[PDB]
């Protein structure tokens, strides 16, 4: 069906430019326009601009000076570029498509790209096990520590294990690095026959770790 | 720009009850309003277009009404999977603008937390830092107290909490409490206990371990 | 309420 897939999240230094690629399928960029919306803590949802079927662009007023949208109809890609970012440009950026070619009701959205504006460094996380040791139900997990910036994704057994999974929201430590835990509850009797691996991927650092969690 | 004011900012109802969201425009916009749903870690999901028109794949319990400046999104029988934030969007005047949203929380019966405590791994100790994690699993409501004690000394300022958003299936929360020591301080002590207080427990539950045995 | 970049939910 109709899908919009965006490039990965990453860090951008202050007063530097941001580039996101929106690759679409299920429709042609020659028949529909692609919009760009962002979502920040301060201003919430904020419509930025649009590139139309014919190649024209409209930019929201406060961004006409630093926004630039382009596309490649053959490669089915829309290119978003915003110049000179400051801390308060830190937000999730979406690409979206409307129901009709001319309208603004957004029925299809990209998965979003979390952009962090900061002068810090990208750092991958260490992954430490939370080993099990209540009524035949054991709890185990993974400690994903000292990374920057957000986000980080955590699955269990390559997506096959979802029931009982709790990946907690990341918290900012005094060091300026994030840390979180992802836990799951399983039957105690399965700790002998089943392997439990947390699949951690911190795309901003291209750090990909699989941690086996055993009883100590 | 049209300012869209959504009120209230938080809604809290029980399953099966009907709920209404309000979105008011700073001037008349006719019926040019759209409604979106955003679940945890999700992108917006178009629910209603032009005040009242249905969207494919959206459950029928979602509907909308209004005209001029006062618009209402309604769910006639709230389910657990409806926990999200809800936004309105106007497109009668350029540029299109969104409201600030309303949070939908769900009530349920009291559920006591299941408590688990995890010592720091020997892998982490090789780096000079110890993390002691105390897990409070599947409880309601959100209010909970976690008290850390190391050799009967009250810990304060050296722990951080994190609470998941509400679960879409059973409406419970889960909480992690992470006590952080240096490896030096962790090796100078023996007993590590997190005490948990919750409405669903008749008396505080304490999980503890001795470094080693 | 403020939007949370970590959970994509309002806090
Ligand atoms: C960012 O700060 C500028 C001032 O340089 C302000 O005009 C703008 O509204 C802010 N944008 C946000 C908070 O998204």
């Amino acid at each position: 069906q109709v899908q919009l897939k965006q490039s990965g999240p990453g860090l951008v230094q202050p007063s530097q430019s941001l580039s996101i690629t929106c690759t679409v399928s299920g429709f042609s960029l020659t028949n529909y326009g692609v919009h760009w919306v962002r979502q920040s803590p301060g201003k919430g949802l904020e419509w930025l601009g649009v590139i139309w079927s014919g190649g024209n662009t409209d930019y929201n007023t406060p961004f006409t000076s630093r926004l630039s949208i382009n596309k490649d109809n053959s490669k089915s890609q829309v290119f978003f570029k915003m110049n000179s970012l400051q801390s308060n440009d830190t937000a999730i950026y979406y690409c979206a498509r409307a129901l009709t070619y001319y309208d603004y009701e957004f029925a299809y959205w990209g998965q979003g790209t979390l952009v962090t504006v900061s002068a810090a460094s990208t750092k991958g996380p260490s992954v430490f096990p939370l080993a099990p040791s209540s009524g035949g139900t054991a709890a185990l997990g993974c400690l994903v520590k000292d990374y920057f910036p957000e986000p980080v994704t955590v699955s269990w057994n390559s997506g096959a294990l979802t029931s009982g999974v709790h990946t907690f929201p990341a918290v900012l430590q005094s060091s300026g690095l994030y840390s979180l835990s992802s836990v799951v509850t399983v039957p105690s009797s399965s700790l002998g026959t089943q392997t439990y691996i947390c699949n951690v991927n911190h795309k901003p650092s291209n750090t990909k770790v699989d941690k086996r969690v055993e009883p100590k | 720009d049209i300012l869209l004011t959504q009120s209230p900012v938080i809604l809290s109802v029980s399953p099966g009850e009907r709920v209404s969201f309000s979105c008011r425009a700073s001037q008349s916009i006719g019926t040019n309003i759209h409604w979106y749903q955003q679940r945890t870690n999700g992108s917006p999901r178009l629910l209603i277009k032009y005040a009242s028109e249905s969207i494919s794949g959206i459950p029928s319990r979602f509907s909308g009404s209004g005209s001029g400046t006062d618009f209402t999104l309604s769910i006639n029988s709230v389910e657990s999977e409806d926990i999200a934030d809800y936004y309105c969007q106007q497109n009668n005047n350029w540029p299109t603008t969104f409201g600030a949203g309303t949070k939908l929380e769900l009530k349920r019966t009291v559920a006591a937390p299941s408590v688990f405590i995890f010592p720091p791994s020997d892998e982490q100790l090789k780096s000079g830092t110890a993390s002691v994690v105390c897990l409070l699993n599947n409880f309601y409501p959100r209010e909970a107290k976690v008290q850390w004690k190391v050799d009967n000394a009250l810990q304060s300022g050296n722990s951080q909490e994190s609470v998941t958003e509400q679960d879409s299936k059973d409406s419970t929360y889960s909480l992690s409490s992470t006590l952080t020591l240096s490896k030096a301080d962790y090796e100078k002590h023996k007993v590590y206990a997190c005490e948990v207080t919750h409405q669903g427990l008749s008396s505080p539950v304490t999980k503890s371990f001795n470094r080693g045995a | 309420c403020q939007f949370d970049l970590s959970t994509r939910r309002l806090k």
